[PDB]
RNA sequence: GAUAGAAAUUUUUAUCCUGACGCUAUAGAGAUAGUACCGUAAGGGAAAGAUGAAAGAAUAAAAUAAAAGUAAAAAAAAGCAAAGAUUACCCCUUCUACCUUUUGCAUAAUGGUUUAACCAGAAAAAAUCUAACAAAGAGAACUUUAGCUAGAUACCCCGAAACCAG
């Protein structure tokens, strides 16, 4: 897979925004995909269960969970139900919040 | 239900013979060999079962296709009866349907 | 990073004696033994249930089945002969360019899209190419010379706004299989064959200048291009004054498959050499 | 246990050994050539490709000869290449 | 020093370089190991899948018992159904009878062939190397030469350095293995020499100590890190590719 | 339904279903009303209109027809000038 | 112990014996010879002239494509007749 | 209707590395053997072996003394044969054998003298669980508007009168 070419202006017309040059001074870290996109995906089970999955997380995952909980708290009025999978490094959030999370992680530079 | 009254000679199995020490050495030939030989090209056994898997019906059908013309008369008949019975049982019998 | 590696120093060595599958990955199998799963084995009591001779699927017991009392109508009549076109959106076309999957410096055709993993074409499933859709016409800021098999009015207008070139060409399934997978074809040791003409049904689509057909009369393109510019209210760029005019004007002969190659050529990939015929009949047949 | 050579080739390999091997080559060459005989009963179709009247599509067609039984009485005369159907 | 680009947010892991030319010729240098291979996540359940896969991907059973159809005889009804006074039977080869077949037995040669996806197998090698390094079971040997062909030399060398009971020696290529090492390890059971292409999960877990040669370490990192940023195979990689010969 | 064929060992399909049903990619099946060509002079204007309308099939019928046809007919198809092309995907379904 | 030599796929061309009765049928077809040329070519030892259709084959190819695939002029005029007829 | 089902066109690198998550005398071939034996004939077709280094160590030696069945040792009011117990086996008190089949069986409805050996749930389209990678997945050929690939979870045994060919 070729590396993304350097652009004079960001974000690109397709919305793609390259990661910040320095690593953010945060405990957890979220690797980019092999296609250079934020690894936030939807997942549906039983036809009525809607979940959002954050993959490829290194470091203190519990820091990521707490930052997600108070980020989505004002939007919902309650702490969202989350699952932490340390053996894999995946945070699972009940509901369709993929678009909101991708913008949130992009601002933090992951 | 009578059991044997004498202790059998204990089998002294050596875990480090030639077979066990070199077991599964070249399983990653494709990954670490520029993808020149798939790991299915190391299987030793029947001609029709090298790198293939299936249930009992698909196995008997596959055997008849490849080595059918090389089988004996009696074996060729027994295979045909096995195919017919499995064909009738799998399609015309069972619980979930 | 992986703080679990610190825990591994204290723990004993990992060997074949202590390995456990992921919990929940292997549901245990239930066998018909014991009081619970016994004396009936989950079949029933008499009838065609316990003896396993219930009727076929869709049989309602003598009554006319649901799938036999509905009158026949043609929903899949001739579906195996209808042409299919994989849609490509300008949102995805912009996405590919920004990430370097494809480059606008070099002309883009169906082959370059496949190598860029943009679209996947299955010639066997009656796919005749890629159609351009106008899903992302508003945010399309690229300048490309793209060649597809079907285009829409808004998709053409969006590309021509930035100063691109759009052309529609027809590919026979025999040729389309070669075009989408060129390397496997070159390993078959066969001469490159001529591209076949579109059938009588598809002649008007590729002959009119409104669709930017490859077989269309070039004299009517400039007046057709200006109609789109007038219709959508965008100033038509003068493409002849750009430094990439040589690249943007590149086309293919109707009997030609690849760029710069000719029918009858044999590509010997092992020796990195190209073979060409010499007989008059061979040259005439591959060029007629 | 399986035969190394398929059963269908046993008769062909019978000709490659023994007295059959010393037979003149010209006789053997004519014997091994199994050319399809001239159609007598069935009526063949000239075109290799045909258009389906129902489907209106180009399809491939092949002539399949109709088996014919030749009684031993025929070998004593000249029936013109035909027999019981 | 690592050649392939190390990710910015992490740093390479380092390990001592040893030599086999002497008992005390240890710690003769320092080598950097790529974090994405030798410092990856400790997946102890992706090793279970690969370890089981290497055991049940070539197993072809050879058990075939004869069902009631394939038994020699029993083609006739033994006695008339009504009036005899005994239980009704239809053949003397049914599974009830003494000499009958098997109603449900192993039928023919059964093949257990299933292929895990390639990225799981590659992930299996990465975690095994990380586990070996994290538990001090990985030693790097420079160029893998031995003073003598006597097999007793390796036994005492491993005893002095506490290399455990079994040691797995690797080399980059088969024809390039030196004669001293080949002759020394050809007479030992717990010590085995395998080319770099013959490395896998089961061999690592079988031997309590893994020894990697410096040329092989660069070979492994080049092959295992290629899958992180690759495309799905349009056609098999044995066929020519633009940048993968 | 032939679960396992005798030539290739795959799963066959029932040609009766495809000749009189249309499967949308959302899982819904489409069919014609029964009796839309029989005795039209007898039926009223409203009744004839009702019989000429396409209708959907409930869950049991939809589930039944999915086990009678193979996986070739469940694929995503992009036909040219397909009237039902816009009905393939479901939208605004709050279940 | 010492491991067995790794299994390697040789890059040399292969040619089965045509006179062997046990050879596979697909290994004597003309398609196999062309595939060897595309694989090796220089080491295949097959004349490059065999890759193009012969004069007998070329006449067959010329007739089949002419009778079944019409010309652009024929297609254009055929549609004009139908358009005039329907109008 | 049940079901039957191609082709055009594609793919396939050689020799060694071969042995066993196959059985161990009701298993595995029927086999110690198509022999005894039953049939005029075609045909059907078995059960059966065990000491030790030496039996040219048979006043010979070692091993479990553990299936049903008997002996050592016949029985003493009263009862689905046992339990609650009791200083005490009974005596006392309390309990309508077991499976199958039925609206309902101690039923006088079915089957079993008892013992050992042998004898009956099998398939992965859709789905749920776990994981890899993710707008893409898969070691070609396909599926894709969070999907694709891999694993795990599944559907028995005995029996007719008959029918056809030699
Ligand atoms: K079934
Ligand atoms: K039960
Ligand atoms: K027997
Ligand atoms: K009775
Ligand atoms: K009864
Ligand atoms: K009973
Ligand atoms: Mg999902
Ligand atoms: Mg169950
Ligand atoms: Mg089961
Ligand atoms: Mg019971
Ligand atoms: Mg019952
Ligand atoms: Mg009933
Ligand atoms: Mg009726
Ligand atoms: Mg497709
Ligand atoms: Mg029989
Ligand atoms: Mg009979
Ligand atoms: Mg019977
Ligand atoms: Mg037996
Ligand atoms: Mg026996
Ligand atoms: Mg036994
Ligand atoms: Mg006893
Ligand atoms: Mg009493
Ligand atoms: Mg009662
Ligand atoms: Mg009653
Ligand atoms: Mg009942
Ligand atoms: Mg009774
Ligand atoms: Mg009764
Ligand atoms: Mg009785
Ligand atoms: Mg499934
Ligand atoms: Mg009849
Ligand atoms: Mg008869």
């Amino acid at each position: 897979i070729p590396r993304p070419p350097k652009h004079e202006h960001y974000p690109t017309p397709s919305g793609w925004q390259p990661p910040r040059d320095p690593a953010p001074s945060l405990p957890y870290f979220v690797r980019r995909s092999r296609m250079h996109n934020i690894p936030v995906y939807r997942d549906i089970t039983h036809g009525n269960r809607q979940m959002t999955v954050i993959r490829k997380v290194e470091g203190d995952i519990w820091a990521l969970q707490k930052d997600v909980e108070d980020f989505l708290s004002p939007l919902l009025g309650k702490t969202p139900v989350t699952q932490v999978n340390e053996v894999t490094g995946t945070l699972r959030v009940k509901g369709y919040f993929d678009q909101q999370l991708k913008a949130w992680l992009l601002e933090k530079g992951f | 239900f009578h059991v044997r009254v004498t202790l059998p000679p204990r089998k002294v199995v050596d875990r480090w013979n030639e077979k066990r020490a070199m077991f599964g050495v070249y399983d990653n030939i494709g990954i670490l060999g520029n993808f020149e030989k798939h790991p299915k090209e190391l299987i030793k056994g029947p001609i029709w079962l090298r790198g293939w898997k299936g249930n009992e019906l698909q196995r008997c059908i596959r055997k008849k296709r490849m080595v059918g013309n090389r089988m004996f008369i009696d074996d060729l008949h027994n295979l045909n009866k096995r195919i017919s019975y499995l064909y009738k049982h799998f399609n015309r019998h069972g619980k979930y349907r | 990073g992986p703080r679990a590696l610190d825990l591994l120093r204290a723990l004993p060595r990992v060997s074949l004696a202590n390995l456990k599958p992921n919990p929940g990955s292997r549901k245990p199998e239930r066998r018909p033994r014991g009081r619970r799963r016994g004396r009936k084995c989950g079949r029933g009591h008499k009838g065609e249930r316990q003896r396993g001779t219930r009727p076929r699927l869709g049989f309602e017991g003598g009554q006319t089945p649901f799938y036999l009392r509905i009158p026949k109508y043609g929903f899949n009549e001739g579906h195996s002969f209808r042409h299919q076109y994989q849609p490509l959106s300008l949102n995805r076309l912009q996405y590919l360019i920004d990430l370097g999957r494809v480059d606008p410096t070099q002309p883009i055709d169906l082959t370059q899209l496949v190598n860029g993993r943009g679209v996947t074409i299955q010639p066997s499933k009656r796919d005749y190419g890629v159609q351009l859709v106008e899903e992302g016409a508003d945010t399309f800021k690229a300048k490309v010379n793209i060649e597809v098999q079907m285009a829409s009015e808004l998709a053409i207008a969006a590309i021509e706004k930035n100063g691109g070139v759009v052309t529609t060409a027809f590919y026979d399934p025999r040729s389309l299989e070669i075009l989408c997978k060129p390397v496997p074809f070159f390993l078959r040791g066969q001469p490159i064959p001529k591209r076949m003409l579109p059938p009588e049904a598809l002649v008007p689509y590729y002959t009119d200048a409104k669709n930017r057909g490859y077989l269309a009369d070039p004299a009517r393109f400039p007046e057709a291009r200006l109609e789109l510019a007038r219709k959508y209210g965008y100033v038509l760029p003068d493409i002849t004054k750009d430094e990439l005019f040589k690249m943007l004007s590149t086309r293919k002969d109707p009997r030609q498959i690849f760029f710069g190659l000719a029918p009858g050529w044999v590509v010997n990939m092992a020796d990195k050499k190209i073979l060409k015929p010499t007989d008059e009949n061979l040259l005439k047949y591959y060029s007629s | 246990p399986l035969h190394k050579v398929p059963v269908g080739l046993w008769k062909q390999l019978r000709l490659w050994e023994g007295i059959y091997s010393r037979l003149p080559r010209h006789y053997l060459r004519s014997l091994e050539e199994a050319r399809t005989p001239t159609p007598v009963h069935y009526r063949p179709h000239g075109a290799k490709f045909k258009i389906n009247p129902k489907n209106w599509q180009r399809e491939r067609v092949e002539d399949v000869p109709i088996p014919v039984h030749y009684p031993p009485e025929s070998q004593l005369g000249l029936w013109g290449g035909e027999g019981w159907v | 020093k690592c050649e392939l680009p190390v990710p910015a947010h992490r740093r390479p892991v380092q390990a001592w370089i040893e030599s086999l030319r002497g008992y005390e010729q240890e710690r003769v240098g320092l080598t950097e190991l790529h974090p994405d291979v030798f410092s990856t996540a400790p997946r102890l359940d992706i090793l279970h899948q690969v370890a089981i896969w290497q055991k049940n991907f070539k197993r072809i059973s050879y058990a075939k018992t004869k069902t009631r159809a394939e038994v020699r005889g029993g083609g006739r009804k033994p006695w008339v159904q009504k009036g005899s006074g005994r239980a009704r039977h239809g053949s003397i080869r049914s599974p009830i009878w003494r000499g009958g077949g098997v109603a449900h037995g192993p039928r023919g040669p059964t093949s257990y062939y299933y292929m895990l996806p390639m990225k799981v197998r590659v992930q299996g090698l990465k975690v095994a190397l990380t586990v070996k390094l994290a538990q001090d079971d990985l030693h790097i040997v420079d160029s893998l030469e031995l003073p003598t062909a006597d097999p007793q030399y390796l036994i005492e060398l491993a005893r002095y350095r506490r290399w455990g009971d079994s040691v797995l020696l690797v080399d980059l290529e088969h024809e390039d293995m030196p004669q001293n090492v080949v002759a020394a390890t050809s007479g030992l059971k717990t010590f085995n020499l395998v080319p770099a292409v013959g490395l896998n999960v089961h061999s690592m877990l079988k031997h309590q100590t893994l020894v990697l040669t410096l040329p092989t370490v660069a070979f492994l990192e080049e092959k295992l890190l290629w899958h992180n940023s690759r495309y799905t195979p349009l056609y098999p990689f044995r066929l020519p590719y633009c940048d993968f010969p | 339904v032939t679960y396992f064929s005798s030539r290739k060992g795959k799963r066959k399909t029932v040609k009766a279903v495809i000749y009189r049903f249309l499967r949308l990619h959302s899982g819904l099946w489409l069919r014609r009303k029964a009796g839309y060509k029989k005795k039209l002079w007898k039926k009223t204007a409203a009744r004839k209109r009702r019989l000429r309308e396409f209708v959907f099939c409930n869950k049991t019928q939809s589930k039944l027809l999915d086990k009678m046809t193979t996986s070739f007919w469940k694929r995503r198809n992009w036909y040219a000038d397909d009237p039902y092309q816009k009905y393939q995907d479901r939208t605004n379904l709050k279940v | 112990y010492r491991a067995r030599p790794p299994p390697r796929r040789s890059q040399e061309p292969r040619w089965p014996d045509p006179d062997d009765p046990l050879t596979p049928r697909w290994q004597l077809s003309p398609r196999y010879a062309a595939k060897q040329f595309a694989r090796h070519g220089a080491a295949s030892g097959v004349a490059a002239g065999s890759l193009w259709p012969s004069q007998e084959q070329l006449r067959e190819l010329e007739a089949e494509e002419r009778e079944w695939y019409p010309s652009l002029a024929a297609m254009q005029e055929s549609l004009r007749v139908q358009q005039l007829a329907e109008e």
